[PDB]
């Protein structure tokens, strides 16, 4: 039957509404594979008919344009709309050529003008179903031009005569004749479809008065006016895209100038700065100056009080002030938007009661950004990066990589988003602009958006994206400082849910080397970090165990995992926090289990019966299994990073002449912690030597196998730390067998056949880094 | 296989062959006598080259036996065609594909 | 650094702009002044040819916005730049002068009074829940803004809705923001500062964290409180110890004390620190200047609450611990000040010390 | 057994306690210290109680002899009882604040937790089971809080339909055999003619506020509405009916349900099937936390899509089930949207199913990709 017959067969009509409803929604938010499927269904054909049909009736004219919108359109739409709220502005000659006002100062029509803002394109793909059989499927395509004057005409179709008061409406309503029409036009509008002469065609429609009975004049009902809102809001967001770049330009300019006078002033002084020594010798300073504080005195003569700090010439800073006075003008401080604007939304508020609630809030919004135009360019400067003109395809190729991260945090997460958000990670990484911008990745909200993909999986399965998002913040947080600090915020999350690579890894990254964020460490945080700790004193792994394991009580698993990152977080740039040094061993030892399965007090052991159990019990493998790991190699990891922490957190010699009471009874804290003896026995406590000749083998050790020798260093560092060496004779003990013997074994290393091994290298790091330095510490 | 059915008869001298483009416009069809695509609604031929498996294997044969300028009716089995999986969403499993093809132009 | 840094002639165009970008805003855009909320209030009000006028429709969907349950109140920039539209418009020598000048204030308030801008500031101070958002500190300016100078109409509502409506969250609010507000803290200021004493101004460093961030916060507060009080509306501090309707009931004054007392014990321990010091950094002298600011304003407050004879909260008080506070106080203050007086360049400290004792 | 316990207990339904003196006349006095009272659990209707197995159980109320169910209320714990007056009496005891023991009056015996070390209190929530005592901790005191008129009321309507549905179901249980054939059924008779007003009094009791109400009192009802399924569903409500439909669905039609139970009663199965279905719908309509209670036994809906007897009942079920739970669109599998789909070719072109299947997809503005592309793949290719 003829589709028009579906205004009287009403269940039919409400059967086939609802079926394209669900169309919309199997095809909603990027899934353009069943896009495809469904342009099978209904044709590129169909579709502009049913657009340019006016017997149609509205839930079915309303049904097939927003069928159109979810097939082809918001796909790209809200892609596009993401990347709208930043104004990256390539320095190309093509943006110099923009001012405020176009020459000839009245307002140029908003939305018409060359904008250089750097927004990426949108992809397509031909829909065929007859081609051969995953990469990303694109949206399906349709011809975006007839697509285009066609929204246009029938726009125009439907607007005076629209209010030609005639009870013919198009489709059943005025609602069903305009919504859907200015839908389409606001969703083109937006993907940047529309050339000048078309937003010019729309703006006439809007208002023909002030831009040259018309839209806004005639009868309106209220979801027609939410979407003029939504187009007046474009414009506007337009309008704000060519201040921020007006300002863009000028900055080029004005720093092009701004430069040359310094060099030339440069110049002058060089050839006049004798004969005024101590008079201009203060005045060549400020060429010293760090930059941003040089231009920040470089612009500083606005208030006219301050105006000795500029030294520039009366003209180049009326060039500024003229710019400035334009932009003002420009921003306001009908005939043009911003009236027409005011108006329009006081009228409709005073005119009747609204009750739509996203209206109200639509037409606030429009009031507010045209009561305050200095305002939202202040809130949108931000996010303003001036890259090189070279650098430019890269950051295609980055927003588009930020473009499908962030269009994937509306899909729930199965194994194909996983490799695409994967792929995404490293694509992001691999451009040189992320190393040599990282101020913009910390603009678009980078650091934001990944810790926001790694939240929702954490809050397990898809480990390898956890794995790949947090070698990706260690990444940021390696970049610079700044980025550091930024991290450094989220750091209770980063840390209270703590693989090979972990999120306590971007947690640790976040403090390495940076004594502003290492001493701002909140104390909550320190029992955060030793809670986990607490929280792995007395447990084993169920996680670990699901393979035959000798399954022992403690697990220093998670232990030593947790370890490290205090040990960065106490010692830094090659000397103590000790403001950050009570709290350490304050917190251990209220928890005084976590000082190991030996050394808890009431039923504590030898701490060398401590490391013989592993001696004996780690070195046989038959009690960890019939491969992953070894045990005891961790076991002692544990029990050299215990000793690491705490020999960090140490007091230093001149804060021990300083009588510090704190220190001293660290100090004592820490002799009474371990006996000052133990030390020569761990130290002494020898491990396994290369495969030296037997046969040419290679009966070397593994080190997962063998003992730490940073343990020993461990050991060594606490001993030289905290309980020193002060006289010849303990020296020679450990020398007797806890120092030259080392040294035996490694210069019997030494030979070619058996240097390269591994352990002869661990061994030559152990002796230079902990063994020698304390010899010749103690060599007078 | 494939089958050639003519529909109209075209020139039969020149045929598609290695490394040409051939252009089509096809109007497709399941053996019930639904349809699921049209190039003649997208309003664009369809071009592709005869060697490199674009299209389902059945196609490219199927174009291959034509003439230029000759309407036909191709009928692939699903073996040539898209066979066990189906295109998901459009083509049901093992199905038998009717396609009305004209081969338009040959570059 | 010392030794060589760059003249801005050798960096390239890209990174110059940028610079220049981020000293245009602060040094021009910032400084510039748009006085826009006149307006903007002046012609929302119009209402020309029983209809609410538009700005009563904003207030109406703002309310809307909070009576509506949602268990976290989500940052809306639209009520976070209104209101303080709002409160712009609230805020701007003979008697006749003074008078003119008051009935100005009056109507300005009351302009936002009818339409309804009260029970939605107290709406949203409940809907935030006891948690410290930049919410509170734009409803707070705003009720400020709206109670300056208490304009008895405006307590009236106020006191009213809060009465009627029954709502037992409010003072529950309140008293978290009032528990989770921020003290001297002394221990933060030794850690930073001698963090800042070793002074990591590296190349591009940043020497900036005010200890007390939340400082206007608290004396915003604790004057919205006080301005609740303020003309011995004797019914309203009634209301405050004791709600007498809600199905619980809370002293707001006894927690009002209890932060006294907090701000006293931080205080006091200031004193020792640096007692055997003779001279304080600037920084710790205005960290000094703006405790005793919100110690003015937290005194204030309790000087409002038992201001008019409300005999209920003077026996509140009086069984209250605020004795000690003071008691230390006492102890806390003729120290300070000996110390203050030996120290010349201190002497504007010693005259704000002098006027909060 | 009794437990002080805590959280979420103090706001639910078997939290509550109702005071009943041993006088008839003049009930409702001021309570005076002392005077020999009784105490009644309201959602369960039985008596705090001096039993020798336990100390302290609930017994029903066939046994409150007066000695294991009398008690007295005590400022402080020495020793000493006033008798009962003709008037309203003047007020002694206070609500929110004024302290008061609990002394039985049997054995002296007052009421403090008994707070052992065992396992219970570490695994599970801290729960001080409560015990009586000749003195025990002297530090077991009550605070006295006043319960809403909403949630008595709530509290009462929850024993009467307990009561009334496990009378049903017990009456479904004693005929789940037996055919009667010719002849009557069993001994009790259904209380056919009571399930059915009470379920409609339920169903009224659940109905959403009115669209057309304004924004301020709708949304106190709204939060009335939903604070009344919650204690519903915390006392086993949810459970009884989903029991009672379990036990009704078996019968295929009404008629293999008078072969079981008589005519007279099969009569008025379909009613009651559908009303129960109703019921289920409205305790789950909107409240998050009722439908996230589906998250396991989705399969028993979907299992029964496909009755002709209450169809569209299951079917607006299964609609407010999966539009206010995303967690439930995770745990859908093939099977599930295939029986949905094929509710579309048996019982004829339906556009709930087809908002349904669109609620199946996107939830809270997050699209469950594999629901797209099964929906896809088992509906739209076959285009019948």
């Amino acid at each position: 039957m003829d589709i028009l017959e579906l205004s009287e067969r009403l269940d039919l009509q409400r059967f086939h509404s609802h079926t394209l409803r669900l169309y919309r929604a199997v095809c909603a938010l990027g899934n353009n594979r069943v896009a495809h499927a469904l342009c099978s269904h209904v044709d590129q054909a169909q579709l502009l008919h049913a657009l340019e049909d006016a017997h149609l009736p509205g839930p079915l004219r309303a049904g097939y344009y927003d069928l159109l919108i979810s097939i082809h359109l918001e796909s790209a739409c809200r892609s596009r709309r993401s990347m709208l709220s930043e104004y990256i502005v390539p320095l190309t000659p093509e943006t110099r050529a923009i001012t405020l006002f176009p020459p000839g100062r009245r307002h140029g029509l908003p939305g018409v003008g060359v904008t250089t803002s750097l927004r990426p394109p949108h992809h397509f793909s031909p829909p065929c179903f007859v081609a051969a059989l995953a990469p990303a499927r694109l949206s399906p395509a349709i011809p975006l031009e007839a697509l285009r004057d066609k929204a246009l005409r029938m726009l125009g179709e439907a607007v005076r005569d629209g209010g030609q008061h005639a009870r013919d409406p198009v489709g059943g309503s005025v609602e069903f004749q305009f919504v859907p029409v200015l839908k389409l036009v606001s969703t083109l509008l937006v993907m940047g479809i529309f050339g000048d002469e078309d937003v010019k065609q729309i703006l006439k429609m809007i208002e023909p008065e002030v831009f040259t009975e018309g839209l806004l004049q005639m009868k309106l009902p209220e979801s027609v006016k939410l979407q003029m809102c939504n187009l007046l809001e474009y414009f506007c967001d337009q309008e704000l895209q060519h201040r921020v770049e007006s300002l863009a330009a000028f900055a080029e300019r004005y720093v092009d100038k701004l430069q040359a006078n310094q060099r030339s002033r440069y110049a002058l002084l060089m050839r006049a700065f004798t004969m005024s020594a101590a008079e201009t010798a203060r005045r060549t300073r400020e060429f010293r100056s760090p930059p941003q504080e040089q231009i920040n005195m470089l612009l500083h003569f606005k208030d006219e009080a301050d105006e000795e700090d500029c030294p520039l010439p009366e003209d180049i800073r009326q060039d500024l002030q003229d710019f400035h006075q334009d932009l003002l003008a420009h921003c306001g401080i009908p005939q043009s938007l911003q009236e027409l604007v005011s108006h329009m939304v006081v009228r409709w508020a005073q005119e009747d009661y609204v009750q739509s609630p996203e209206l109200v809030r639509a037409m606030f919004s429009l009031l507010h950004r045209q009561y305050d135009g200095l305002g939202e360019l202040l809130r949108a400067l931000p996010r303003a990066y001036t890259i090189s003109p070279s650098s430019v395809e890269d950051t295609m190729s980055l927003l588009e990589c930020l473009g499908q991260i962030r269009s994937l945090l509306i899909v729930q997460m199965g194994p194909q988003e996983e490799n695409l958000m994967i792929q995404s990670i490293g694509n992001i990484m691999n451009n040189k602009v992320f190393y040599q911008h990282p101020n913009l990745m910390r603009a678009l909200g980078m650091h934001e958006t990944v810790m926001e993909v790694m939240v929702n999986v954490l809050g397990i399965r898809f480990p390898k994206m956890v794995t790949s998002c947090c070698r990706f913040l260690c990444y940021f947080c390696r970049i610079s400082r700044q980025n550091q600090r930024s991290m450094f915020d989220h750091l209770s999350y980063l840390l209270e849910n703590s693989q090979g690579s972990t999120p306590l890894d971007v947690a640790a990254a976040s403090v390495i080397d940076n004594n502003e964020l290492a001493l701002a460490l909140q104390e909550q945080d320190l029992e955060k970090v030793v809670s986990y700790l607490a929280g792995c004193g007395l447990q084993s792994c169920p996680m670990l165990l699901a393979k035959g394991y000798p399954d022992i009580g403690w697990n220093p698993c998670g232990g030593e995992r947790y370890l490290d990152f205090l040990r960065f977080a106490v010692f830094v740039n090659g000397e103590s926090v000790e403001e950050n040094a009570n709290v350490v061993v304050r917190l251990l030892i209220r928890k005084p289990e976590c000082f190991g399965p030996a050394l808890r007090g009431e039923g504590g052991s030898g701490l060398l019966a401590a490391i013989e159990e592993a001696i004996r019990i780690s070195e046989d493998p038959a009690r960890d299994g019939p491969n992953r790991v070894h045990l005891g190699h961790a076991i002692m990891s544990f029990y050299a990073a215990l000793i690491d922490l705490l020999g960090r957190c140490a007091p230093e010699m001149h804060l021990i002449q300083a009588g510090k009471g704190e220190a001293l009874r660290i100090r004592a804290i820490l002799r009474s912690l371990v006996p000052l003896d133990d030390l020569v026995g761990i130290i002494s406590l020898p491990l396994q030597i290369p495969t030296l000749g037997k046969d040419g083998a290679l009966v070397q050790p593994k080190m997962s196998a063998s003992f730490v020798p940073d343990h020993k260093a461990s050991m060594v560092l606490f001993l030289d730390r905290v309980y020193g060496i002060e006289n010849q004779d303990f020296l020679l003990h450990v020398l007797d067998v806890g120092f030259l013997p080392d040294m035996r074994a490694a210069a019997s290393l030494d030979t070619a056949t058996f240097s390269t091994t591994e352990m002869a290298l661990a061994l030559n790091r152990y002796l230079c880094l902990a063994v020698l330095p304390l010899i010749t510490k103690c060599a007078p | 296989g494939v089958e050639i059915e003519t529909i109209s008869p075209g020139d039969g001298r020149t045929f598609p062959k290695k490394g040409q483009t051939c252009v089509v416009h096809y109007t497709g069809m399941l053996q019930n006598g639904k349809k699921f695509d049209s190039s003649r609604d997208r309003n664009k031929p369809f071009k592709f080259r005869i060697g490199k498996q674009e299209v389902i294997k059945g196609f490219e044969e199927g174009a291959a036996q034509m003439s230029l300028g000759q309407r036909a009716k191709l009928t692939c089995t699903p073996d040539v065609a898209y066979g066990a999986t189906g295109h998901p969403g459009v083509i049901p499993p093992n199905a038998t594909l009717i396609f009305d093809v004209e081969l338009l132009n040959l570059e | 650094a010392c030794f060589r840094m760059t003249p801005l002639y050798n960096l390239p165009t890209h990174r110059a702009c940028n610079m220049f970008l981020e000293s245009y805003k602060a040094a021009w855009i910032l400084t510039e002044d748009h006085s826009f909320e006149d307006r903007m209030i002046d012609d929302l009000s119009k209402a020309g040819e029983k209809k609410p006028d538009p700005l009563h429709q904003l207030v109406l969907h703002f309310s809307r916005t909070a009576l509506t349950e949602k268990s976290k109140l989500d940052e809306d920039y639209l009520y976070m730049a209104y209101a303080d539209i709002m409160a712009k418009s609230c805020h701007l020598v003979s008697f006749e002068e003074k008078e003119m000048e008051k009935q100005r204030l009056l109507y300005q308030q009351s302009r936002l009074h009818t339409r309804g801008a009260a029970e939605m500031v107290l709406q949203m101070i409940s809907a935030c829940k006891g948690e410290t958002g930049a919410m509170v500190s734009s409803t707070l300016k705003l009720g400020i803004s709206i109670l300056n100078g208490g304009n008895a109409e405006v307590q009236q509502k106020m006191l009213d809705y809060l009465k009627d409506k029954k709502e037992v969250g409010f003072f529950q609010s309140i008293q978290a923001l009032m528990q989770t507000c921020s003290v001297l803290d002394l221990n933060a200021f030794e850690r930073q500062n001698k963090a800042e004493g070793l002074g990591m101004v590296n190349e591009d460093g940043t020497v900036i964290e005010k200890v007390m961030a939340d400082d206007e916060f608290t004396q915003d507060l604790f004057r919205f409180l006080q301005l609740l009080c303020e003309g011995h509306n004797n019914d309203f501090q009634n209301y405050l110890r004791t709600q007498t309707g809600n199905t619980t009931t809370i002293n707001i004054i006894i927690c009002t004390v209890d932060y006294l007392l907090r701000l006293q014990e931080s205080i006091s321990d200031f004193y020792w620190y640096y007692s055997g010091k003779d001279v304080i950094e600037e920084q710790g002298k205005r960290n000094f200047s703006k405790a005793m600011s919100v110690a003015k304003q937290v005194f204030n407050s309790l000087t409002e609450y038992i201001q008019g004879p409300c005999t209920g909260n003077q026996q509140s008080l009086a069984h209250s611990r605020l004795w000690d506070a003071v008691v230390g106080f006492l102890h806390v203050f003729a120290h300070m000040m000996m110390k203050l007086a030996q120290d010349s360049s201190q002497i504007e400290l010693l005259k704000e010390l002098l006027d909060l004792q | 057994l009794v437990y002080y316990e805590g959280g979420a207990v103090c706001t639910h339904a078997r939290s509550l306690w109702r005071l009943e003196p041993l006088r008839i006349s003049w009930s409702g006095s001021h309570l005076r210290w002392g005077q020999p009272l009784r105490i009644r659990h309201v959602t369960t209707g039985r008596y705090l109680a001096l039993t020798e197995d336990q100390g302290l159980v609930v017994v029903d109320a066939c046994k409150a002899h007066t000695k294991a169910t009398s008690f007295c209320f005590r400022v402080s714990k020495e020793k000493l009882p006033k008798r009962d007056v003709e008037g309203m009496g003047p007020p002694e005891i206070k609500y929110g604040e004024s302290l008061c023991f609990v002394q039985h009056v049997a054995s002296g015996l007052w009421l403090t937790y008994a707070a052992p070390d065992p396992k219970a209190l570490r695994l599970g929530v801290l729960k001080k089971k409560a015990i009586l005592h000749q003195e025990g901790h002297m530090d077991d005191a009550l605070f006295l809080t006043r319960c809403q008129q909403e949630e008595s009321q709530a509290a009462r309507m929850i024993h009467s339909t307990a009561g009334l549905y496990n009378q049903f179901i017990k009456g479904l249980d004693s005929f789940s055999g037996k055919p009667r054939g010719s002849g009557p059924p069993a001994g009790p008779a259904l209380p056919i003619e009571a399930v059915i007003l009470s379920l409609q009094d339920l169903i009224g009791y659940f109905e959403p506020p009115s669209e057309e109400l304004q924004h301020e009192e709708k949304q106190s009802k709204l939060r009335s509405l939903r604070n009344r399924q919650s204690l519903f569903q915390e006392e086993g409500m949810l459970s009884l009916v989903l029991n009672c439909i379990d036990r009704l669905n078996v019968y295929t039609t009404a008629a293999h349900f008078a072969e079981y139970a008589g005519e007279e009663a099969a009569e008025s199965w379909k009613e009651i099937v559908n009303l129960l279905y109703e019921l289920l719908a409205s305790l789950i309509r909107g409240n998050r936390a009722n439908c996230a209670l589906f998250s396991t036994n989705l399969d028993w809906v979907v299992s029964k899509l496909d009755r002709l007897e209450a169809s569209s009942g299951i079917l607006e079920v299964l609609y407010c089930v999966l539009i206010e739970s995303p967690e439930v669109l995770n745990i859908i599998q093939e099977n599930h949207i295939k029986s949905i789909i094929s509710l579309l070719d048996k019982h004829g072109r339906n556009h709930k199913v087809l908002d349904v299947l669109c609620s199946l997809c996107v939830c809270n503005g997050v699209a469950v990709r594999s629901n797209q592309d099964l929906i896809t793949e088992n509906l739209l290719p076959g285009r019948e």
